[PDB]
RNA sequence: AGUCCCUCCCGCUCGGGAGGGAGGCACUCUGGGGGGACUGCCGGCGAUAAGCCGGAGGAAGGGGCGGGCGACGGUAGGUCAGUAUGCCCCGAAACCCCCGGGCUACACGCGCGCUACAAUGGGCGGGACAAUGGGACCCGACCCCGAAAGGGGAAGGGAAUCCCCUAAACCCGCCCUCAGUUCGGAUCGCGGGCUGCAACUCGCCCGCGUGAAGCUGGAAUCCCUAGUACCCGCGUGUCAUCAUCGCGC
């Protein structure tokens, strides 16, 4: 039996399949216990310890991300893993639980980058170069 | 000092020379003049039931 | 284990610690003259840089085989400070990179795929994977959430 | 061993508390590139702190300054890749390096090259506007 | 097997030629894989409004769209021939190949 | 150079930064204790939520508001210690990640001077750099009137924040502290309440400029 | 992503990892058609209506969020040097071609920017993560030479198939420890290249050497309300070469 989740945010989509195992968290290749920086993986990590320590033990999960920057990535791993873990629970308590802590974290965030407009498009929407009049 | 709190109990308006005090009614919560229900005005954002603590009780903020 | 299984500075560091024994890797005879890349401001700091930089590139190839010397070049650019005018980023110079490929291929830890690039042959797949599950069993004393993995 | 608080090397005084590099970097005529480059071919570890060297060292880094070139320094990492008179590689230090870009200043000024009217002059010479810059007064 | 290359500026019209397409393959019976829509090709170009230099810059983004669709048909005489004679507009441009 | 459990450090448990609890925090003063945050979050950061939402910063984390203030170049428009810090691309604005680890280090030291909570210290700094009174000009008839007037609670706790935030800025600025280490300089010598901290030292002198004004 | 086969690696393999084949589209994605959010419902204010402030649910609560679309008229506002055009003028000249120079000068005043005045850092080695777009005398993998710039051969790509394309900020280890310095990168010497018929006036790039103001700024003044400001890089238009520039990411 596996699950498949798949979560966004900014740019970065990340799909996750979780199955039963001994709790071995891989994201990328890689374990999520050597993942830099810290802030990063304690965003990844915020899930499993939300949900236990024996759901942690008893479910494996493997992600891959793609697009995005470290933290987008990262936030896009937390969406993915956190629904992958509520659906195969099946239990409201600890949906519940979520929702009171973090209401994103089953629900994507839906802020995108506002496009560039003249007058200073490169700096950004509304940056504009400042004027001189005397 | 030590001050005094009072709780904010109405909102009655902006009475800034750029509209940023607020002029609220507050009811002193301990002390000698404990009870009275006085109307001060407070700098800054403000809710009912928020707590100021007032440096004295005994001046009164005009009406608007 | 597996080079997945631990982080990247510490097995490549390694790596270069084990590849010094290796007769076929030594530096260039201009190594002691020569930066890294055409961004870089001043010589390297470390007398045996040319083994750091050897273990990383059989990281690289490892990981990402194939590969080629453009490919590798961008990676190995940066940032540079151009002075008055905004920073950049370049490539780096290929005659480093090209010299360390040889040099692994005559040691017999990168063969070459013609018109696609470098992959790590069997040999330098083991001695990879020998390096890396000994940091790993050196690192699960020290932290013990790894044990599992 | 006898830690030296000043070391002259080449002339010039160095400080007893700063690595070789940089001590050597010093002298006009020598970078932290080209400092490392000399310490790499005496065969003196770079982060020595200077005010260790002993004579022998100092005078090899002296040989090895006298003549880079001829002790493994390669062509194109010298000051004077190519001498206007004799043709050869060289490397000036202080006083001769001075001397040779005086020179070369006054070569071109004597020849009335457009470089040398405007060194003569204290303009830019190298093609840069001079409308909105270069305010010396 | 034939591949059939579809691109024009308007839907409507591939819209139009896919099914004509469709209903060829359906009716010769031989399997069919339904129109793959590729990227549509978005060509912008900016210009300054102003004629001079006078007044503060404004520009207006011009916009040309393209687009594409695939279609895999299995290659037999009676279709291909039944095929060829698409009715093809103006807009829309073919392209066959074979393999 | 920093030991590697450390480095990977895993937490277990809900606790902010995962190494101190918030279980024992108390605060004294009843106006701040519905806007001072204690709420269980092992990762104060919430992203740029709570901006749009009116009266949303009463459910941010401590850490989280400090960790943003202190993101930030100080100066700009304004002199504290009587100089500019317009640091352009040397500042932390937009660096959480570097934010977050200065607040980790003044967190520790504050910890290993005290031997006690760093955010019960925060805490007590707050409140003890928290304003109550200011003066304010007021338009009646044809002519303004200077007045005393009363700081919400969300103002007050603000400019606390920001006051101890530019003065760990003015006393790391161009010396041989480093930032971590001013942070927690600010945050105990505002905790033991003596003039020499900037954010205490602007308290007095609001409150007697209030009182003046009075 | 699951299933089968082959190959390789490790702690010798209980277990774990990588590549290719057949195979699937399950997820992402591409692009056509639909649904959804409509003050819809609850409480309050307003007059019971116009409407307004909160709450539930929800991806999206109040113009859902950002754009295109700028009315009658005026501004003797700018444009005849983009095209069109009235009158006047030159009409062997003010018309048409070619060579050289100038628009690139430089006591000085000003607008808008880049770089910095350092530790909220400089250098060195190492370790991670994007998107928009473009590509036929065009993008160019891959291989060989060179210390760098750069040079020689050359697959695929008419572009969801190949290339520009393994960005920087950020993270780890070491040196520097408050100093005009290992900050700062102007200004000049020698030497090596690229484009171009032509590089001194007057192009760009790299090596070594050199090392000027600047240690935070008076009166005054400018941008911005959320994925917005700040910080940091990338694509393109100009292009034989040249981007501190405009438009976007």
């Amino acid at each position: 039996r596996i699950i498949q989740t798949t979560g966004k945010r900014k740019t970065a989509i990340a799909r996750a399949v979780i199955r039963e195992g001994k709790g071995r968290v891989r994201i990328n290749g890689k374990p999520v216990e050597i993942i830099e920086p810290e802030i990063a993986r304690f965003t990844i990590l915020e899930p499993l310890i939300l949900a236990g320590e024996e759901i942690w033990n008893s479910v494996d999960i493997d992600v891959k991300v793609e697009g995005g920057g470290f933290m987008g990535q990262a936030e896009a791993a937390r969406m993915a893993i956190a629904r992958a873990l509520v659906e195969w629970t099946g239990d409201m308590s600890l949906k519940e639980k979520f929702m009171k802590y973090d209401r994103t974290m089953l629900v994507g965030d839906p802020r995108r980058t506002e496009p560039h407009k003249p007058n200073r498009s490169t700096k950004g929407p509304r940056a504009k170069r400042q004027k001189s009049y005397r | 000092d030590e001050g005094y709190p009072a709780e904010v109990i109405e909102i009655i308006g902006r009475t800034g020379t750029t509209g940023d005090v607020t002029q609220v009614k507050v009811r002193i919560l301990e002390g000698r003049d404990k009870g009275r229900v006085i109307r001060r005005n407070v700098r800054g954002p403000v809710r009912i039931g928020d707590i100021l603590i007032l440096r004295e009780t005994e001046r009164e903020a005009r009406e608007i | 284990a597996t080079v997945y299984d631990v982080p990247g500075d510490l097995l490549v560091e390694r790596v270069a610690q084990r590849l010094k024994e290796i007769p076929e890797i030594k530096p260039p005879e201009w190594a002691p003259f020569v930066k890294t890349g055409r961004h870089k401001e001043r010589l390297p700091e470390q007398e045996d840089w040319w083994y750091y930089r050897v273990a990383s590139i059989l990281r690289r190839v490892y990981l990402d085989g194939p590969v080629g010397i453009e490919r590798l070049r961008t990676y190995y650019g940066g940032r540079k400070n151009r002075g008055h005018a905004p920073e950049k980023f370049y490539k780096a110079g290929g005659s480093i990179i090209r010299k360390a490929l040889q040099q692994l291929e005559a040691a017999g830890f990168v063969e070459k795929v013609p018109g696609k690039g470098r992959v790590i042959t069997p040999k330098g797949r083991s001695f990879l994977d020998k390096i890396a599950t000994e940091l790993k069993k050196e690192l699960e004393e020290i932290i013990p959430e790894l044990k599992k993995y | 061993a006898n830690f030296r608080h000043i070391v002259r090397v080449a002339g010039v005084d160095l400080d007893g508390n700063k690595q070789l590099r940089w001590a050597l970097t010093a002298i006009k005529g020598i970078g932290i590139n080209f400092a490392t480059m000399v310490c790499r071919v005496a065969g003196l570890d770079p982060f020595m702190k200077a005010g260790y060297l002993t004579d022998e060292q100092v005078k090899k880094i002296e040989e090895i300054l006298a003549d880079p070139v001829a002790h493994g320094i390669p062509r194109w990492a010298v000051n004077r890749p190519k001498d206007y008179e004799t043709g050869r590689d060289l490397h000036l230090i202080t006083a001769k390096l001075d001397m040779a870009i005086r020179e070369d200043i006054m070569r071109l000024r004597r020849i009335r090259a457009y470089r040398g009217i405007r060194h003569e002059l204290g303009l830019p010479v190298r093609g840069q506007r001079t409308r909105s810059n270069f305010r010396r007064g | 097997k034939a591949r059939i290359k579809i691109a024009s500026t308007n839907v409507r019209s591939l819209d139009e030629v896919a099914n004509q397409i469709k209903q060829i393959a359906e009716r010769t019976g031989v399997r069919m894989s339904g129109p793959i829509p590729l990227p549509t090709k978005r060509i912008r170009i900016t210009t300054r409004k102003s004629p001079d230099g006078e007044g503060s810059a404004t520009f207006d983004r011009w916009e040309l769209r393209v687009h594409k669709r695939l279609i895999d048909i299995e290659a037999d005489e009676r279709a291909m021939r039944q095929i060829m004679r698409i009715r093809v507009p103006e807009d829309v441009t073919i392209e066959i190949e074979l393999i | 150079a920093k030991p590697l459990n450390e480095r990977f450090f895993i937490p277990h448990e809900i606790k902010v930064m995962g190494r101190w609890s918030t279980e024992d925090v108390e605060v004294r003063d009843p106006s701040l204790k519905p806007y001072i945050n204690l709420e269980p979050r092992l990762l104060p950061h919430t992203h740029g939520r709570h901006a749009k939402k009116h009266f949303g910063k009463a459910n941010v984390h401590i850490v989280e508001r400090l960790i943003n203030k202190i993101m930030r170049s100080g100066g700009s428009h304004y002199k504290v210690a009587g100089h500019f810090m317009r640091r352009e691309h040397r500042s932390l604005n937009s660096k959480k990640v570097k934010a977050y680890e200065v607040v980790k280090e003044a967190f520790k030291i504050i910890e290993q001077r005290t031997g006690k909570n760093p955010i019960q210290v925060l805490v007590w700094a707050i409140e003890n750099a928290a304003p109550r009174e200011d003066t304010t000009s007021v338009m009646f008839g044809g002519i303004r009137y200077h007045v005393a007037v009363d700081i919400s609670p969300m103002r007050r706790l603000d400019v606390a924040l920001r006051n101890i935030a530019l003065g760990a800025s003015a006393k790391c600025y161009r010396n041989k502290m480093s930032f971590a280490e001013a942070l927690a300089e600010e945050i105990i010598l505002a905790a033991n309440k003596d003039p020499k901290s900037y954010a205490y030292s602007k308290k007095l002198e609001i409150e007697r400029i209030a009182e003046s004004s009075r």
